[PDB]
């Protein structure tokens, strides 16, 4: 069923994730502290998001084939996908108890009001929670989770991509691996239904990306807000 | 634009 190459890819992506997602959340103590300013949570959550961008870059570099892309295409894929992979990877800390992101302590536990205290409105947050709930209900194995993140990043339809055919070839291999993994665990029609819902999630992420971009542009236009961001966030999310 | 920070993180 799963070929040696497909097992290889999954092993590599699982290891990449283990090396770039820290489930102890130990580094959160190095951020500017959460304060519960109208945007009182923006220092803390800008540091968290900027840290997460760094981890997404570290994950992306280990995706088989990502190295074969030009530096230009690597940059455009990361710039376009960073926000989506952040939304996807944050689902590992999301909890269905109170619809919040629980990072090991009450100080580092974030609800809808915390996200609104970083500047976003329910225009973004309501669909983001709906997204997190629906992804949680898929009950993905870690193997599917890491494949979805990689498929998310290596998408040939990102604006700016120069070698779309190469990007597509890389993504096709990942997509074939994920489809085969699903088939190994689930007979039809459940296999097709599950893959279909994972594809819908990637489409949802594009809409969330667009809405985040709109709200980020309006927020970062005020210098009193940009002042609270990090240099890495300004570079990656700007432009 | 250029992206020296992202590029630097890509070259690690
Ligand atoms: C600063 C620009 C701005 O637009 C604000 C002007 C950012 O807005 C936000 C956006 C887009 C998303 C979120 Si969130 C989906 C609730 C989220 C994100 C992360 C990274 C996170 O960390 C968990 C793991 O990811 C650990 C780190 C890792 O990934 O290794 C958690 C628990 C939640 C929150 C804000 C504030």
């Amino acid at each position: 069923k799963l070929s040696e190459e497909q097992q290889h890819i999954i092993a590599i992506l699982l290891d990449a994730h283990h090396k770039t997602y820290d489930p102890t959340y130990a580094d959160f103590r190095d951020f500017r502290p959460p304060v519960r300013s109208p945007l009182s949570m923006l220092p803390h959550l800008a540091d968290l998001v900027s840290y997460s961008i760094q981890k997404v870059i570290g994950f992306a570099k280990m995706i088989p084939g990502f190295r074969d892309l030009t530096s230009d295409d690597q940059i455009v894929l990361l710039k376009s996908s960073a926000i989506e992979v952040i939304m996807l990877r944050s689902n590992q800390s999301f909890t269905m108890d109170d619809m919040s992101w629980d990072c090991g302590s009450q100080d580092y536990k974030y609800d809808v009001t915390d996200v609104s205290k970083a500047g976003h409105t329910l225009e973004l947050i309501e669909p983001l929670i709906k997204f997190q709930v629906g992804l949680k209900k898929l009950n993905l194995h870690e193997e599917e989770h890491v494949l979805l993140m990689a498929i998310c990043i290596v998408s040939p339809d990102r604006p700016g991509v120069q070698d779309a055919k190469l990007v597509e070839a890389i993504q096709d291999r990942l997509s074939n691996t994920l489809q085969t993994y699903i088939r190994c665990r689930h007979p039809p029609p459940g296999s097709h239904q599950l893959y279909a819902k994972m594809i819908q999630k990637l489409a949802d992420l594009r809409s969330l990306n667009e809405e985040h971009s709109k709200q980020y542009r309006s927020l970062s236009f005020q210098p009193e807000n940009s002042m609270k961001l990090t240099p890495l966030v300004l570079e990656v999310f700007g432009n | 634009k250029n992206h020296p920070m992202l590029m630097n993180l890509l070259k690690d």
